[PDB]
Order: structure tokens, then C-alpha cells, then sequence
């Protein structure tokens, strides 16, 4: 109980942000974790399943010591200061004293030995890659993972390093996605579950740069390391699926199309379909496909559009929703439909590139 | 509190002061009665056109309003701006005007918010319950029978209206009060070319006397007419 | 009969948009009411309380008709077409019928008959200012209306001319606002209580320009005029409190400061204040201004500022919301405090021009 | 069916003979409600020897005289009968409770009176007039709920008779003294 340390406003407000975000549930799970070591200050936030570290460099007279303080009201504090002030720390009692100025601020602290530190685990597998292609292994496959199911090895995104690609594949037992990319040096054949949580709070740290990330995927716990802050989270100790047991073997109808264009006519559609069910029916044809919708209402919509296409006619149910989660994760000109039959998944994918895949189920 | 509020004074033109007596003298009578402190009752005053329901819950609000009790007052016409739910919290206050009860006839939304506020201002006391309306209780149809028999149970009075006699005199008697003075011909002629609509006859006044005010001339009787 | 028009997109989409916003309740004051009248479509959408009317000019062969269609389904048809494409509307039937090259949508209908149209009233106040007058008048005292109060004419604006400005208050029992901005031409006296959502819908309807606002008070009723659209809205039938009776008569202590300087202290020290009841203290003494907050947590914040004050020494508590929301309204340079005593009324204006005031009354 | 046997009251507490100095107020409101057919309830409350119970039982012969169903509950002898002898009093034109602080502590009684005055409220066309020694909100009730409803109603406090009134009110039985004179209860007796 004597931590005392002084540092700009502009030296905290970033670091701040990284440790004050989406994490209820518990006392001490609401604080920050400061402590001071000669002579940089470390702040940390944890929530029992994933910790966030971030170092500050002191270099202003300083004393060691730990505490913990409520995270937003700290947050929300060296944010309301002047720009350039600068902020004297120091524990008076049961309390932590914050003063800038004339501003004097006593925040109610917990003591910082209750603290949940994360057993630090054995390493395996490291890596570095640019901050682009952890952003976009997640935004391709970040919208299919399930939220809070009893397959709780699909609350999650499977992050999968095989010989010279970084592969993520996320699935809901409705649709999924699988995205692929490659990076500089030869890696270990390794897999793991990383939970939702993992995955936002993964990305958001993801700024401009320049800076890469470095990446520790461990036994049962995942490391990424970019500029001065540390993300540790949890694994999910579960069995992920296998992914390539789901891709559709030897499709015969392959369609088409551009991607604004089926995107637009499937959103016009949606209107009128049913607002629960979300029911869409695709009639392939010859060099055509007719979306037509239906409600409740018995109101109809009926969208009609030139692709091309040559295989045989068929019509299929789709759920509009999926579709269009597809169409908006390939951000690219034509995207490629492969579908067997009315009752069987349909892969789509970029008639471009080949990074990434998706495979939603139909309806009936 | 905390905190204090604002002095918001509305048209305090209608009070016990600026309502004339007849024929209502043994109305006012019980309803200052329930205004003594401590009582708490429930008076029924039910009439037709313009006999000065919404005065009277007017006139009690200020009457215990200018002695610091807590007060409300809920018109059940202009309804259509407000929720039932802010009937709750009442049940603590000195006095509840309930202005129209009968536009909730056919509402069961409002009618069990009423009939639910009735309930807990009777658990309780220190509650001073007026309820105004077009009928007597039993001539309103209302939808939960419950309700009916509960805004039966008191002491029902018909308000009465001004005779056109005592309706100059009111007139009048609210030109001495906000410091014009209106005398007796001019009074007599608003009688006859407003058509004795009490409503906007003490509405008139204010366009009356805002004109005269500045120019600033006395009211005589073509002098309305050049205001109009 | 036998409704029929066609016209473009981009001439649908703003009309459409204005008539069909956030308005539950009745089936039919979901539908927008179309009417072909040669040569001119006319869109109208209401909810008991208040109506929207476009027009729109057609140049394309049509035919005269009325019918009602479900706003947000047709607005989002519209909104989802491609741009620059053609519109066909037709009846067949107890359904409108939707058309734009291959799309094909068919939407169920209304009577239009059954639409509740607002009774023609006699005009009294009319005159035309520009929308960023009006713009002023309603952001500078918006904020302080009441919401769904007994006070049912709080619940609403007050317009009032009076000679050559036109003044607008709103109050709410515990704050009041009150701003005056001049027009070109003589306006008779005259007061009216605009509805909450009246003041909602009014604002919104304010655009870039550059067409003046044609304004219409009647004897229960408002219109205003902006380039086609045509809004009108029943009045408050009520009595609007005196707001000349509500401003602090003679005050005895006057307090210049800084806008900014002033907002940011009380936006710090309302973060330890009660998260309910936002109770902050005021301590006015020599050229020195102290707000202080705490909570139920025992955290306390102070904030001293210095300011130009000559006054008696005072300290007086405030709801920190009320005061944030003023400081917000006051978007100038240095702002003023007219105060008496720690149990009454103090008013906040601008130091620069005296064209809004402001009134908050303290807590014990 | 079956009709019922004339029993006449052998006594003579009806209005006529009952004075109204200084109770002016009370009498006024008390054959206001008396009238057909809306009822009340008022609650009437005095020291001794006030009038009280008068009151009841010439409200009672006051409707007993045109063919109104009425109903007298002296409390204070309620050592004779049982609670549920209140039960379909709620059909009665009037009901009479006198002396209703007897039952201060009588959770039995107490609750008799509670479900007697919502089964009265729940409908209509039933008169409560009830008396008691102190206000009712200076009654000592175990269930509050009911102490609430005993102060909801018009309220009066009983004007005992001045010596003076005494003496007329008297002879005004004779006609249906100063050497007699104070308990009135014992006076109007030995006429
Ligand atoms: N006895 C009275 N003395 C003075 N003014 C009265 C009296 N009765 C009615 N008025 C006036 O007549 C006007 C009409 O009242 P109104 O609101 O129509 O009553 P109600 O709500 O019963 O219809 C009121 O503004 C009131 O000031
Ligand atoms: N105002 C009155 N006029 C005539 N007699 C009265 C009056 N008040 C009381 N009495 C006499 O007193 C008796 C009233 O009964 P009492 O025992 O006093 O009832 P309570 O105990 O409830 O006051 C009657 O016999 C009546 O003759
Ligand atoms: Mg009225
Ligand atoms: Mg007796």
C-alpha cells in the first residue's frame, strides 16, 4: 500500500481503452489491475476467462506497489482531463487518490493479492503476421460462430496453423465459414478453439500500425502480442468439426453471378418474406435465378435475374439471413454458387480468389 | 426531495375565491370539509355544461397547494398525452383530483388503473380522493363492474350551474381579482353576444383586458367590439 | 377507378422517407395513403396525432386512384431498387403491385377511405422563416420538455410570437429553457403548445435548403411548409406555465466562466457522483468555483476552477445532468450564473448574446 | 315467507325526540344519507352519554317505519352473539355498529367487521353508520387495513347535550326536571 507514480494523460488514454471494454460479473472483476515496477506501470483487466495487459513507460519519479481501481470510473476520469495534464497516482488508505491540477479524484479500491492472475502455460507454437490478415482471417468467419449453444465447440472461431497457411473456420450447425491465409515461415501442424469472447476482444486490439502482431497458441491457452499490449485467453477445450467432411463432395450445378447484384435482389426479397422464418426460394434455370418470398400477409416479392448458369433446374429454400451474411462477408465482384440438390448444403464462394469459403444448409 | 422543483404557477384565476357559491352551498361545505387536515374522503361531483367541475379540483389543488401539501391532478380527457402509469405513486398524496372519469368508459387499461389507485389510497389514508364527471356513478358504464361500485361508495353531490344572474357577478368577480374592473354593461353584453358560454366567457376576459391593458383605456361597450 | 403511376426512384426516396419515419398502434396509421391526382402523386402517413403530405410531380402517363400500403415494406422496395430505375405502381385487386424491370412485388392493402384524414381548420398566425431560425429555437430549448408527465402541457414546446420575434419555451418542473430569435414581419400575439413528438417530427423535417419554412398556427392546429412537405400537428390543449414568473427576479450574484472549462469540470465530477440521483455541490466564493461530488461507494471527486465572481460565499447543490445539459445548449465562448440563495432558482445564459436563457432549480 | 313477528323496541330514541344543538352538522349530513337509495358510511364518536347509540336506533326506526330491512350490532354486547351474525348484512338497507372500540384486540371480531364493510363497498344500497368513543384513527386495531377504512367516510364528533338542552330534552320525552339534575342515561329513565 505506497504504489505512487506520474505520467502524461496522453501516455494512458490508449493503453486505458485496451483494458476498459465489453466484460457483471464480479467485484473485482470490474477493476484494474495497477502496479508499478521500476520504472514502468502495468495495467491489467480479466474476467476469469481472458486477461488484457498493458505496459506504460514511467519516466517520472515513481514508487513500486499494486492496487486495483474501478476500471470505467478511471477510465472516464483521465479521459475528462485537459489535454496534456498530467496525473499524479498515489494510495492514501483504503483508497486511491488521482489529482491533475486543481482536480482531485479518491476512487474506492480492492486489495490487489485478490487479484486473478493467469497461471502462465508452456508455449508451443509462435508466429508473426501482419495486423491485415488477423483481421481479415476473423471478419471472414467471425459472423457464423454460435452463440452460447450446448456445442460449446462452436461458441468460438478453430484457428488452424498448417504447414504455411493460417486457416480460421467458424460454424453454427446452420452455415459455415472457412477462411485461409498465408504467412512467411513454415509452422506445426496445430489447431485450437479460440471462444467468442477471444475472438472480439482479438480484433479490436487490431489498429493501423505499423506494428505486427506476434502470436502464442499454447496446450490450452492463446498469446497475442502487438505494440505494448498482451491478449491471453482461455482455449475451449473441446472437439471443433471437421470442416472439410462438410464441403459439398463433387457438386454438379455450379452458377454464376455478380455479387451487388444477387446481394440487392436477395435484400429486396427479404422484405416480404417471413419475418421469424426468413424464408427465400431460389429457382436456378436456364441462365436465370427466380428469388421469390412470401409472409404471412400473403404478400409476395418476386425477384428475377440473369446469371450464368447451364446445369439442371431446381428450386431450394434458403434462410435470407445466411445468404446475405455471405454476400456481405465476400466483398468482391462475382461470387460462385455450388449446389447439389434442394436438400443438401450449397457452397459459395469468391469467383475471384479462393481464400475463403462459405456453406449454408437449405430449407424446406 | 431531493430536489425542490420549480415555481410554476399556472392560471391560478380559479380558486375557492373566484367560484361562486350558489346553488352549491352545501357542496362547498363538505368539500372543504375533506380539505380540513387530517381527513381523508371521496366526493363525487357530476354535471353537464360548463358548471365548473374542473374549477372545483382547481380550487382544491391550489387550496392545498398553498399550504405545501402534495398534490395531483389527472384529466382523464386529455389522457391521450400521459400513460396510466403515472397514476402510481398517488396513493401518497395529500389530494387526487381525477377530472372526467367518464372518457375511460370503455378503456379497461385506465379503468384498472383507476380502479387500482382506488384500492391503494383506501389501504392507506391521509388521501383526499375528487373524482368529477358527466353522470352519476351508476349511470356510468363502465366495464369492471368492481370499479363502479367503488366510485358509488361515497358521498355523491350535482354541481349546479350559475344562473345568468350570478354569471355576471362571476364574471365580475374575477376582474376585481386580476385588477381590471368590468362594469355592469359591458358584463351584460358578453351575456348576450357570446351566447352565455361560461367556457369562453371568462376566456374573453384575458383578450379583453390584454387589449385594454395596452392602450390603456377602460372597458366600454364599443370598445369590445373594436377589440374584436 | 384503377390507380396507376409510374415514376423514377429518385424521386420517391426523400418524399418517402419524410412520411415514413419513427411511428404500433393501428393497423392502418402503418400505411402510407397514395392518391393520384392529375398530375401529382400525393403520399401521406399519420398516427391520430399528427399527419405528413408530399407531393410528388409525375410526367409519365397515370391514372387517377387512392389506395393505403404498409410505409416501412414500400419505403425499403423503393430504397432497395437499383438507382435510376422506373417505378410502376398499379392496383389489381385487394393488393398494390409493385414493378422495376424484373422485380415484381405485391403488397396487401388497405381501403383508402378508412385513412383518418385532418379535419380543415380556419389559419390564423402565418409567416416564413428560415430553417436554421427554427432549427435554433427548437435545439436550444428541446432538451428541457417533459415526457408523459400529468403536466400534460409540459409535455410539449411553446411557440409564441409576439411582435417581431418568435420565442419558443419548454420546461419540465425542475429546469426551463427558453430561447427568442427575430423574423422580417410583425407577428400578432399569440401562444400555442406544440406536442413532444410534433417538436420531433418538425425538426427533422429541417434540411440543407435552401427553401424557406412557411409556418401556419391555427386555433388547434400547426402546419409548417418546407419545400413539398406539408406537416401538420394538433396543439397541447392546455395552459402553458408563465416562464417571465420563473426566472430568478433580482439576483444578487453574478458568475462568469468559461463554457468549456466549465462543461469538462462538471462532466468529471459527475463521474463520482450518485448514478440516480446525480447530486453535485456548488461552492462559490472568491474568484473560486468548487464542485464536488461522491457516491454511495464513498468515492469522492473535486473540481476547482477559477471563475470572475465577486458575490457572497454559497455553496448549492445541483442534479449534474441538468447543469451538463445547459452547458451543452450553450455552445459559446462564456457563459453566465445569475444566482440568490442555495434553495432557489439560478439562471445560465450566455455571456455574449442574452438571445437564450436558462433556468435550474438546486437540490437540498 | 316467512313474515315476520311485530316486536315493538320498548324504549323511545327516535329523532323527534332527540335535540339537535350543537350536533346541527351531524343531523344534516346523517338523514342525507338516510334517503333513498344511495348510501354511505359516517362514523360518529364522543365521550359518554353523548347520543350516540340515539342516533342508531332512530336511524333504524327511521326505516323501519317504511319497510326498510335494517340491522342494530351492539359491540358492546357481543358477549351474546357470534361474528358471523354479520354475514348477509351486506342485503340490508342499513347497518348500525355501535361501539366499535370493544373490539380493539379482537382479531376474531375484527376481521367480522373488515369482511362486513367490503362485502357491503362491493355492492350497493347498504347505509353504515358506526360509533365509537375516540376517531378512528385513535382506535387501537390490530388490522390496519380496516383502521384505514374506519377513516374512510365522513367523520363527526357528537356534541354532548349542555346542561340547559338537558332539561328540555326531558320533558320533551313527557310530552311524547331541574331537581333531576347529570347522567342522562339514568334521567330519560326515570321518566
Ligand atoms: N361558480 C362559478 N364561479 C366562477 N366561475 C365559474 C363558476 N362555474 C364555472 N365557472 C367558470 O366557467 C368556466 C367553464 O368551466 P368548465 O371547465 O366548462 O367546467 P366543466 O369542467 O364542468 O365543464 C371555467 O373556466 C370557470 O372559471
Ligand atoms: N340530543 C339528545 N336529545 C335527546 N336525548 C338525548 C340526546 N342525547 C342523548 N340523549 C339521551 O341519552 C340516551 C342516549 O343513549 P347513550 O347511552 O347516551 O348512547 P351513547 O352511550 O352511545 O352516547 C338516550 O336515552 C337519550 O334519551
Ligand atoms: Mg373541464
Ligand atoms: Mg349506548
Amino acid at each position: 500500500s505506497h504504489m505512487k507514480f506520474t505520467v502524461e494523460r496522453e501516455h494512458l488514454l490508449k493503453p486505458l481503452q485496451q483494458v476498459s471494454g465489453p466484460l457483471p460479473t464480479l467485484p473485482i472483476l470490474g477493476n484494474l489491475l495497477l502496479q508499478v515496477a521500476d520504472g514502468t506501470l502495468s495495467l491489467t483487466g480479466t474476467d476469469l476467462e481472458m486477461e488484457m495487459v498493458a505496459r506504460v513507460a514511467l519516466v517520472q519519479p515513481h514508487e513500486p506497489g499494486a492496487t486495483t481501481v474501478p476500471a470505467r470510473k478511471f477510465f472516464d476520469i483521465c479521459r475528462g482531463l485537459p489535454e496534456g495534464a498530467e496525473i499524479a497516482v498515489q494510495l492514501e488508505g483504503e483508497r486511491m487518490l488521482v489529482r491533475s491540477g486543481r482536480s482531485r479524484f479518491s476512487l474506492s479500491t480492492l486489495p490487489a493479492a485478490d487479484f486473478p492472475n493467469l497461471d502462465d502455460w508452456q508455449s508451443e507454437v509462435e508466429f508473426t503476421l501482419p495486423q491485415a490478415t488477423m483481421k481479415r482471417l476473423i471478419e471472414a468467419t467471425q459472423f457464423s460462430m454460435a452463440h452460447q449453444d450446448v456445442r460449446y465447440y462452436l461458441n468460438g472461431m478453430l484457428f488452424e496453423t498448417e504447414g504455411e497457411e493460417l486457416r480460421t473456420v467458424a460454424t453454427d450447425g446452420h452455415r459455415l465459414a472457412v477462411c485461409s491465409m498465408p504467412i512467411g515461415q513454415s509452422l506445426p501442424s496445430h489447431s485450437v478453439i479460440v471462444p467468442r469472447k477471444g475472438v472480439i476482444e482479438l480484433m479490436r486490439m487490431l489498429d493501423g500500425g505499423d506494428n505486427p502482431l506476434r502470436v502464442q497458441i499454447g496446450s490450452n491457452n492463446i498469446r497475442a502480442h502487438v505494440g505494448d499490449f498482451i491478449f491471453t485467453s482461455k482455449l475451449v477445450d473441446g472437439r471443433f468439426p471437421d470442416y472439410r467432411r462438410v464441403l459439398p463432395k463433387n457438386p454438379d450445378k455450379h452458377l454464376e453471378a455478380g455479387c451487388d447484384l444477387l446481394k440487392q435482389a436477395f435484400a429486396r426479397a427479404a422484405i416480404l418474406s417471413n419475418e421469424k422464418f426468413r424464408g427465400v426460394r431460389l429457382y436456378v434455370s436456364e441462365n436465370q435465378l427466380k428469388i421469390t418470398a412470401n409472409n404471412p400477409e400473403q404478400e409476395e416479392a418476386e425477384e428475377i435475374l440473369d446469371v450464368t448458369y447451364s446445369g439442371a433446374e431446381m428450386e431450394i429454400g434458403f434462410n435470407v439471413s445466411y445468404v446475405l451474411d455471405v454476400l456481405n462477408a465476400l466483398k468482391c465482384e462475382n461470387v460462385r454458387m455450388m449446389l447439389t440438390d434442394s436438400v443438401s448444403s450449397v457452397q459459395i464462394e469468391d469467383a475471384a480468389s479462393q481464400s475463403a469459403a462459405y456453406v449454408v444448409m437449405p430449407m424446406r | 426531495p431531493a430536489q425542490l422543483s420549480l415555481p410554476l404557477y399556472l392560471p391560478d384565476d380559479e380558486t375557492f375565491a373566484s367560484f361562486w357559491p350558489g346553488d352549491n352551498s352545501s357542496l362547498l361545505a363538505a368539500l372543504q370539509n375533506v380539505l380540513r387536515q387530517e381527513h381523508s374522503g371521496y366526493i363525487y361531483l357530476w354535471a353537464r355544461e360548463g358548471a365548473g367541475r374542473s374549477h372545483l379540483l382547481h380550487a382544491a389543488c391550489a387550496e392545498l397547494s398553498q399550504r405545501g401539501d402534495a398534490v395531483g391532478y389527472v384529466p382523464l380527457d386529455k389522457r391521450t398525452w400521459f400513460v396510466p402509469e403515472v397514476l402510481d405513486g398517488m396513493e401518497h398524496l395529500s389530494l387526487v383530483c381525477i377530472d372526467n372519469i367518464e372518457c375511460i368508459a370503455g378503456d379497461e387499461l385506465w379503468e384498472m388503473a383507476i380502479f387500482d389507485l382506488y384500492n391503494r389510497i383506501l389501504e392507506s389514508g391521509k388521501t383526499r380522493l375528487l373524482i368529477t364527471g358527466d353522470r352519476p356513478p351508476r349511470q356510468l358504464n363502465l366495464g369492471l363492474p368492481d370499479l363502479a361500485s367503488r366510485l358509488d361508495w361515497g358521498q355523491i353531490y350535482k354541481l349546479q350551474p350559475l344562473s345568468d344572474e350570478d354569471k355576471l357577478q362571476a364574471l365580475q368577480l374575477r376582474a376585481r381579482l386580476r385588477g381590471f374592473e368590468l362594469p355592469e354593461d359591458v358584463g351584460r353584453f358578453l351575456l348576450k353576444r357570446l351566447d352565455r358560454e361560461m367556457r369562453t366567457l371568462f376566456m374573453t376576459l384575458d383578450q379583453l383586458d390584454r387589449a385594454s391593458i395596452t392602450a390603456q383605456r377602460k372597458l366600454t361597450i364599443p370598445f369590445v367590439k373594436e377589440i374584436l
